[PDB]
C-alpha cells in the first residue's frame, strides 16, 4: 500500500517527527543521501548544478557544526527550515531508470563500487 | 522440596572488615586460628596456608616457629635413602589430617570434608554461609526424617550435613581471657578464614583507596585538558551564505 | 593571577626544569597522600592491628 | 559459660516475627492431623527463620566481642 | 613543495606514516564519547596481553599443578594478587567495552556502506575474543573451569557426518583432561596476537573509508585532524575507565565471577549450577532455549550469519537513527531484549525461563528479520511527505 | 578521499581568552529539561520490557512458591 | 653552543631525577 500523512495518523506523526528533527539541526531529507552510500547518489550530485549542490554542503557543513557544538538552530531560522522540499529525487530516478535500462540489454556498469 | 534443595539463605552480618577502610582484627583471626587448629585441624585441611603466614599477622616469628617445631613432617630421602621425619620448620604448611581423599571418605562416612583454604571465596556469599553454617544448627520442621548418620542444618544446601554441629559451647579455651561461646567461635573462626582465603585484603584496599582518589584527581585534570583543546573550535562563528 | 603567573616564569621557561618539577611533584605528592591515607586508616580501625592483640608474645 | 548470644537474641526477637511462626504452628497442625504420607511444610520453617535471621544479625554482632 | 631538504621529522620516512595514519588523519568534528570505546578495546587488549604474559612466567599448564599455581600467583609472588586480578576482571572489562562498541555501531547504522569490510572484520574479531577468553578460562582448572569446558566442547558433536570424531580429536583423548589442558593454553596463548592482527585490519580499513558521525551524513567538508582533538577525548575517556578498572580490581575482584571456580576441578563431582561467564550468557541463552541441541548449535552458527549479514541489506539510505523513530525503537526494544536474555543464561533451565528464553530468541531473531522491510518501505518517503 | 571546500567565514577565539569549565553547569536545567523531553520513549522501551519481565517472574515464582509449598 | 652545553646538563639533571624517582636507591645512597 501507499500511505501517506493525509490518509495516516501514524504517517502524520511520523512525518511530524523527521520535520521536528530536520528543522533542529536545519538540514533537508535529501541531504542525508550518502555519495559513498550508493554511488547512484553521487552520479546524481554529478549531474545537478553547482549552487545546489554547494548550498546542500553548506547545510551539511552548518549541520554537523551544531553537532558539535552540542546545539540547535535558534529559532527564527528554525521556523524559517523547509525540509521535504527536494532536490535530488527526480535526478537519483532517472540515474537509476538509466542503470536499469543499460543492464537490462547488454551493457556494463557505468560505475563500479571497489572491493571493498 | 526446591526450597529444602537451595537451602535457607544466610544473612547479612557487619563483619569488622567489612567497608573501604576497615582491617581484620587480628586479635580474632588469632582466636579462630587457635579454634581451627584445635577442633576443626583433625578433619579438614588447609594446605594452601603455610606457618611462615602467620608472622606479623597474628602471631611473632617465636610462637610461629614453637609452634611449628611442636609437629612432625616426613622429609626427602636421607643419604642412606631412607623417608625420615622432622620436626617442622618455618616454611612448611599446615598438617593435612588425612593422607588421602580417599582416607577422609572413609573415616568420615563417605564425605569429604572439604579443604578450608578458600572456602569463604568458593562458596556463594561466603562469610555469612559459614557464619550460619556453623551457629545454625536447629531442629527439623515437621515431616522431615534426615537418614541415620547425618545432621540437619538448614542452611546446608540438601538439609542434611555430615558434620555434627562441632562448635559446642564451651569447646575452647581462649589464651586472651574471651568467653568462648559458640557465636564468638564462629566470628573468629570465619575472620581466620576469611583471612586465609584472602590475605591481601589490608594492601589491596588501601591501594585502591589511593588510587581511586588519584585517579579521579587525574579524570578533573583531563576534562579541564579536553575542554581547553576544544575551546576554539566550540566557540567559533562561521558564516555560510545559505539559509534555509 | 599574580601567584600563578609567579611560579610560571619560576618553574616554566625550560622543559627541563618542567620535567623535573613534575617528577617532583609526583614523587611528594604520592608520599603526601601514603601518609594520609595512612592516617585515616589508623583513625577508622583501631584495636584491631597486628601489634595490638593483648598476648601477642605469650605462646611460647 | 552457659549464656549464648546468639540464642540469646533469636528469643529476644521471637516476638517480633509472629505472624510467621503462627503459619508453621497450624502447619504442624496440619501435618500431624494428616499424618498420611510424606507431606512437609518446611516452607513455613524457612520463611519464620529467615525473618528471624534477619532480625538477629546486626543486635549480635554489636554485643559480640 | 619540493622536499629538497628536511622541514618536520614527523614528515620524514621514519616516521611518516605514523604522521599520517594517527596524528593527520582527519576525523569529523562532531563525534561524541561513542568512538572512545573503539579507542579503548585496544588499551583493553594491551593489557591482557601486558598481565597475561607476565602471568604465564608463573603458571604451570599441568593438571596436578595449575590450580596450586594460580594459587602461588596469589598468594606468593609479589604483586601477583594485582596480575590475575587484572587479567580476569581485564577480560571483563574487555568484552564490556566491546558490547559498547558494537551497539554504538549498530545505533548508528555504521554497518552499512561502505563499511561492510570494517563490520565483517569486527565480527571475526569477535569470533576470536570468545574463543580467546573460552580457552583462557579453562585454564585455572576449578570446578567451573573443568564442566564448562566439558559442556561446551561436547556440544560440538552435533555435526551430523563427524562429531565424535571432532570431539576426540579436540579432546586429544575420551575426556577433558591434561591433554586439553595443555593444549587449551598453547591456544590461549597464541590466540592473542592473532587478535592484534585483525584489529589492524579493522582499523586499517576503517581509516580506507573513515569514520562515520552521530549524524550520519556525508562529513567531509568539517573535519579536524586526530591529535590533538580527540586525542584529548580519548584521554578522558581511558581515564574514567582507569576508575572504573580500578573500582572493580580493588574492591569488587570476585563479584563479576563465580565462586565454584575456586573449587579444585573433580570429574567424579558436577556442580549444581554449570553455567558459563556472564559475557557468553545470551548466547549460552539462545543455545538452551532452542531445544533439540543440534538445533541450538544451528541458531548459535544462524546468529553469526545474521551479524555478517547486517550490512548487505536493502537501500535504507538514511543510516543514523538519530533521525529514524522506528529503528530507534527497535534499537532500544534490541538491547532491552539482549540484556534480559543475557539475564535469562544465568538462570535454571526450568519454567517459565524456557518461554522466557524461547520468545526473547524469536526477538532477537525478528530484529534482524524486520529491518531490510524496515528500509525497504522508508525507501519512499520523500514522495509521500513532499511539501509540493 | 577529498576535502569538500565550502566557502565560510570562520572567527575563532584562542583557548587562553575564554573560560573553560563554567559552560559545563551554565543552563543546567534548560539541559537536563532536554535529556528528560527528548527521550523518555527511549527509557521507556528500554527499561520497560525489563521490569516487566522481572515484576512477572517474581509474580509466577510466588504463586508456584505458594502452590507448592503444601 | 654554551646555551647548548648549559641545556644538556639540565636535560641530563631530569633524566638523573628521573631515573633516581623510577629506581628509589635512598637506602643504596650512603655518600
Ligand atoms: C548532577 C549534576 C551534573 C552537573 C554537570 O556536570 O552538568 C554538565 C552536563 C552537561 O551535559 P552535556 O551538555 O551533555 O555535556 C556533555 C559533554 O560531553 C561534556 O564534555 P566534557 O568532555 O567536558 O565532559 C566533562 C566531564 C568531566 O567530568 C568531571 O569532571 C567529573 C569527574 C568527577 C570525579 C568522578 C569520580 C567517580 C567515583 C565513582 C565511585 C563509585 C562508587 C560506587 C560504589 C557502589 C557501592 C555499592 O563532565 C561531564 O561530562 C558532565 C558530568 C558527567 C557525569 C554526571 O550535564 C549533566 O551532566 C546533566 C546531568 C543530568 C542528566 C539527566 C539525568 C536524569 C535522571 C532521571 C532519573
Ligand atoms: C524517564 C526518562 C529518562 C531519560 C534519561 C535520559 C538520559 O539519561 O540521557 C543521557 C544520555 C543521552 O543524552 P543525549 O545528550 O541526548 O545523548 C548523548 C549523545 O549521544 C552523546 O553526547 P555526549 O558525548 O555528551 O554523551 C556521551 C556519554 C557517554 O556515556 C557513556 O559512555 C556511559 C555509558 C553507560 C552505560 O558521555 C556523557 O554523557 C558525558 C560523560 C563522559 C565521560 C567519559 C565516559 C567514557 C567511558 C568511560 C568508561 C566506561 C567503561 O544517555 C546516554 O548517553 C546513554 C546512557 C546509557 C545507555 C546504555
Ligand atoms: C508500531 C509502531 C508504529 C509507529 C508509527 C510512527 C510513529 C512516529 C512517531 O512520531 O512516533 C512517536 C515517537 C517518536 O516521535 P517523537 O515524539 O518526535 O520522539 C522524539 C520526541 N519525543 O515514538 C516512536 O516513534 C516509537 C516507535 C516504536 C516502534 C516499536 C515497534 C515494535
Ligand atoms: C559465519 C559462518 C561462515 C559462513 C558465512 C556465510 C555468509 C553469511 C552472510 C552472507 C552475506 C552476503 C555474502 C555475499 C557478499 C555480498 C553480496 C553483495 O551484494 O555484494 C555486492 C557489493 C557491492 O558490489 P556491486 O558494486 O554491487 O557490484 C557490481 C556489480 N554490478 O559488494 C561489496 O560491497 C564488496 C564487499 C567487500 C567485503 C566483503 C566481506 C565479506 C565477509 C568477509 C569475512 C572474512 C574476512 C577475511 C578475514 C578473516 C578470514 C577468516
Ligand atoms: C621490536 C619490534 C616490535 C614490533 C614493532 C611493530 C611491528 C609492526 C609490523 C608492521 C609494520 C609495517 C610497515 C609500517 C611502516 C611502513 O610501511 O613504512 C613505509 C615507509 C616507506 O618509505 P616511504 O615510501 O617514504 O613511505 C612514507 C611515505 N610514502 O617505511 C620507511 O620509510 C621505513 C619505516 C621503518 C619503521 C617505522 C616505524
Ligand atoms: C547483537 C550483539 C552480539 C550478539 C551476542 C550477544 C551480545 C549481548 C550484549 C549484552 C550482554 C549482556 C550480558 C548480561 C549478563 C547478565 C548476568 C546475569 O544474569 O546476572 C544475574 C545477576 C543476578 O544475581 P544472581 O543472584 O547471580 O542471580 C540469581 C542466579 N541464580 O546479576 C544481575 O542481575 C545484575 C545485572 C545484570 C544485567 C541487567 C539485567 C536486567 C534484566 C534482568 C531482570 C528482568
Ligand atoms: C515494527 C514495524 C512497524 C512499521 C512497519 C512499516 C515500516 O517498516 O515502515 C518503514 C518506516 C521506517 O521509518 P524510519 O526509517 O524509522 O524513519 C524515517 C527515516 N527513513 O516506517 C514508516 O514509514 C511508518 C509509517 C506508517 C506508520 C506505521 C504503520
Ligand atoms: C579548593 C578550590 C580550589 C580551586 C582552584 C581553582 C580556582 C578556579 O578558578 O576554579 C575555576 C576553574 C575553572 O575556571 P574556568 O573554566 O577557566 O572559568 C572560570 C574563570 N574564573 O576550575 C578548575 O580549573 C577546576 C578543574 C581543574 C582541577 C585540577 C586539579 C588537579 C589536582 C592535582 C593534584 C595532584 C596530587 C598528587
Ligand atoms: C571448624 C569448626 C570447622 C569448620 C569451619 C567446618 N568444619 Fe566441617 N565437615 C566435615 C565433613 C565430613 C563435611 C562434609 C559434609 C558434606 O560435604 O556434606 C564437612 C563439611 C564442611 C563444610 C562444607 C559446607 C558446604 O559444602 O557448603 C564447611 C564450610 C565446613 N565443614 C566447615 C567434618 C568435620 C569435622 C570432623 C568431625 C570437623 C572437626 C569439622 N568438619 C570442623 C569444621
Ligand atoms: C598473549 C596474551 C595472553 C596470555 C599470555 C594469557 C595467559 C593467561 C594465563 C597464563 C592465564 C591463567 C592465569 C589465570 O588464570 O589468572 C590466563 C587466564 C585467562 N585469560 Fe589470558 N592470556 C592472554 C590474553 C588474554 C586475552 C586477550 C583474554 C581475553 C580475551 C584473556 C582471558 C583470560 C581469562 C578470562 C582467563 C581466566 C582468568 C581466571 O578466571 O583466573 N587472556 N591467561
Ligand atoms: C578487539 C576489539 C575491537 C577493537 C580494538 C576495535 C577497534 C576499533 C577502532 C580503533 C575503531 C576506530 C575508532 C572508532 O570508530 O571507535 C573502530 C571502529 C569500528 N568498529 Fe571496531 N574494534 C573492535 C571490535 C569491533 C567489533 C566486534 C565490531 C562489530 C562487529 C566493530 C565494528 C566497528 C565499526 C562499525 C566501526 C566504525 C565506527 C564508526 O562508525 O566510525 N569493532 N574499531
Amino acid at each position: 500500500s501507499f500511505l501517506d500523512p493525509k490518509k495516516n495518523w501514524l504517517a502524520a506523526q511520523h512525518m511530524k517527527s523527521l520535520v521536528k528533527r530536520l528543522s533542529k539541526y536545519g538540514l533537508r531529507y535529501d541531504d542525508l543521501y550518502d555519495p559513498y552510500y550508493d554511488l547512484d547518489v553521487k552520479e546524481a550530485l554529478n549531474r545537478l548544478p553547482k549552487e545546489v549542490v554547494d548550498a546542500r554542503h553548506a547545510r551539511l557543513k552548518r549541520a554537523i557544526d551544531l553537532s558539535m557544538k552540542h546545539e540547535y538552530l535558534p529559532e527564527d531560522l528554525q521556523a524559517m527550515q523547509t525540509p521535504f522540499r527536494g532536490y535530488l529525487q527526480d535526478m537519483l530516478a532517472l540515474v537509476k531508470r538509466e542503470r536499469a535500462e543499460r543492464e537490462a540489454l547488454g551493457g556494463l556498469p557505468l560505475y563500479q563500487r571497489s572491493i571493498p | 522440596a526446591d526450597e529444602a534443595e537451595h537451602g535457607l539463605a544466610c544473612p547479612s552480618y557487619p563483619w569488622p572488615h567489612k567497608g573501604i577502610l576497615s582491617s581484620y582484627d587480628h586479635a580474632s583471626i588469632r582466636r579462630g586460628h587457635q579454634v581451627y587448629t584445635e577442633v576443626c585441624a583433625s578433619c579438614h585441611s588447609m594446605s594452601l596456608i603455610s606457618y611462615r603466614d602467620l608472622v606479623g599477622v597474628a602471631y611473632t616469628e617465636e610462637e610461629v616457629k614453637a609452634m611449628a617445631a611442636e609437629i612432625e613432617v616426613v622429609d626427602g630421602p636421607n643419604d642412606e635413602g631412607e623417608m625420615f621425619t622432622r620436626p617442622g620448620k618455618l616454611s612448611d604448611r599446615f598438617p593435612q589430617p588425612y593422607a588421602n581423599e580417599a582416607a577422609a571418605r572413609f573415616a568420615n562416612g563417605g564425605a569429604y570434608p572439604p579443604d578450608l583454604s578458600l572456602i569463604t571465596k568458593a562458596r556463594h556469599n561466603g562469610q555469612n554461609y559459614v557464619f550460619s553454617l556453623l551457629t545454625g544448627y536447629r531442629d527439623p520442621p515437621a515431616g522431615v526424617s534426615i537418614r541415620e548418620g547425618l545432621h540437619y542444618n538448614p542452611y546446608f544446601p540438601g538439609g542434611a550435613i555430615a558434620m555434627p554441629k562441632m562448635l559446642n559451647d564451651g569447646a575452647v579455651e581462649y589464651e586472651d581471657g574471651t568467653p568462648a561461646t559458640e557465636a564468638q567461635m564462629g566470628k573468629d573462626v570465619v575472620s581466620f578464614l576469611s583471612w586465609a582465603a584472602e590475605p591481601e585484603m589490608e594492601e589491596r584496599k588501601l591501594m585502591g583507596f589511593k588510587w581511586i582518589f588519584v585517579l579521579s584527581l587525574a579524570l578533573l585534570q583531563a576534562a579541564y585538558y579536553r575542554r581547553l583543546r576544544w575551546s576554539v573550535l566550540k566557540s567559533r562563528k562561521l558564516v555560510l551564505d545559505v539559509v534555509n | 593571577g599574580g601567584i600563578f603567573e609567579s611560579l610560571y616564569k619560576v618553574v616554566m621557561r625550560r622543559n627541563s626544569v618542567y620535567v623535573t618539577f613534575v617528577i617532583a611533584g609526583a614523587f611528594l605528592g604520592e608520599r603526601a597522600v601514603d601518609y594520609g591515607i595512612h592516617k585515616l586508616w589508623e583513625a577508622n580501625n583501631v584495636g584491631k592491628r597486628y601489634e595490638d592483640i593483648p598476648v601477642l608474645g605469650q605462646k611460647l | 559459660e552457659p549464656v549464648d548470644q546468639k540464642r540469646y537474641l533469636e528469643e529476644s526477637c521471637k516476638p517480633k516475627c509472629v505472624k510467621p511462626l503462627l503459619e508453621y504452628q497450624a502447619c504442624i497442625k496440619r501435618i500431624h492431623g494428616d499424618d498420611s504420607g510424606q507431606k512437609h511444610c518446611t516452607g513455613q520453617y524457612f520463611d519464620y527463620w529467615f525473618c528471624v535471621d534477619k532480625c538477629v544479625a546486626p543486635k549480635l554482632f554489636t554485643k559480640l566481642k | 613543495t619540493i622536499r629538497n631538504q628536511r622541514f618536520s621529522l614527523l614528515k620524514e620516512p621514519i616516521s611518516s606514516t605514523l604522521n599520517q595514519h594517527l596524528i593527520d588523519y582527519p576525523t569529523p568534528s562532531n563525534l561524541s564519547y561513542w568512538w572512545g570505546f573503539g579507542s579503548l578495546a585496544g588499551i583493553c587488549l594491551v593489557i591482557q596481553i601486558v598481565t597475561g604474559v607476565f602471568l604465564a612466567m608463573h603458571y604451570t599448564p599441568h593438571v596436578d599443578l595449575a590450580f596450586n599455581s594460580v594459587e602461588h600467583v596469589m598468594r606468593d609472588v609479589e604483586g601477583g594478587w594485582l596480575l590475575r586480578y587484572m587479567h580476569a576482571n581485564g577480560a571483563s572489562m574487555f568484552f564490556i567495552v566491546v558490547y559498547l562498541h558494537i551497539f554504538r555501531g549498530l545505533y548508528y547504522a555504521s554497518y552499512s556502506s561502505p563499511r561492510e569490510f570494517v563490520w565483517c572484520l569486527g565480527v571475526v574479531i569477535f569470533l576470536l575474543m570468545i574463543v580467546t577468553a573460552f580457552t583462557g578460562y579453562v585454564l585455572p582448572w576449578g570446578q567451573m573451569s573443568f564442566w564448562g569446558a566439558t559442556v561446551i566442547t561436547s556440544l560440538a558433536s552435533a555435526i551430523p557426518v563427524v562429531g565424535d570424531t571432532i570431539v576426540t580429536w579436540l579432546w586429544g583423548g575420551f575426556s577433558v583432561d591434561n591433554a586439553t589442558l595443555n593444549r587449551f593454553f598453547s591456544l590461549h596463548y597464541l590466540l592473542p596476537f592473532l587478535l592484534v592482527g585483525a584489529s589492524l585490519l579493522h582499523l586499517a580499513a576503517l581509516h580506507q573509508y573513515g569514520s562515520n558521525n552521530p549524524l550520519g551524513v556525508h562529513s567531509e567538508m568539517d573535519q579536524i585532524s586526530f591529535y590533538p582533538y580527540f586525542y584529548v577525548k580519548d584521554l578522558v575517556g581511558w581515564v574514567a575507565f582507569a576508575i572504573f578498572f580500578s573500582i572493580w580490581i580493588f574492591y569488587a575482584p570476585n563479584v563479576l565471577g563465580h565462586p565454584d571456580n575456586y573449587i579444585p576441578a573433580n570429574p567424579m563431582s558436577t556442580p549444581p549450577h554449570i553455567v558459563p561467564e556472564w559475557y557468553f550468557l545470551p548466547i549460552y541463552a539462545i543455545l538452551r532455549s532452542i531445544p533439540d541441541k543440534s538445533g541450538g548449535v544451528a541458531a548459535i552458527a544462524l546468529v553469526f550469519i545474521c551479524l555478517l549479514a547486517l550490512p548487505f541489506f536493502k537501500s535504507m539510505y538514511v543510516r543514523s537513527s538519530s533521525f529514524r523513530p522506528i529503528y530507534q525503537g527497535i534499537f532500544w526494544l534490541l538491547l532491552a531484549d539482549c540484556l534480559l536474555l543475557g539475564w535469562i543464561g544465568c538462570q535454571p533451565v526450568e519454567a517459565p525461563f524456557v518461554t522466557i528464553g524461547q520468545i526473547s530468541s524469536f526477538v532477537f531473531f525478528l530484529f534482524f528479520a524486520i529491518t531490510p522491510i524496515l528500509g525497504r518501505v522508508g525507501r519512499g518517503i520523500p514522495n509521500s511527505y513532499t511539501t509540493d | 578521499k577529498q576535502i569538500v571546500p565550502v566557502k565560510s567565514v570562520i572567527y575563532a577565539l584562542s583557548p587562553f581568552q575564554q573560560k573553560v569549565m563554567t559552560g559545563l553547569w551554565k543552563d543546567l536545567p534548560t539541559k537536563i529539561h532536554h535529556k528528560v523531553s527528548e527521550n523518555w520513549i527511549s527509557a521507556t522501551l528500554l527499561l520497560g520490557p525489563l521490569v516487566g519481565t522481572y515484576a512477572y517472574v517474581q509474580n509466577y515464582l510466588e504463586k508456584e512458591k505458594l502452590h507448592h509449598r503444601y | 653552543q654554551p646555551a647548548d652545553v648549559k641545556a644538556a646538563a639540565m636535560w641530563g639533571v631530569a633524566a638523573a631525577t628521573g631515573g633516581l624517582y623510577l629506581v628509589q636507591v635512598s637506602i643504596l645512597v650512603l655518600p
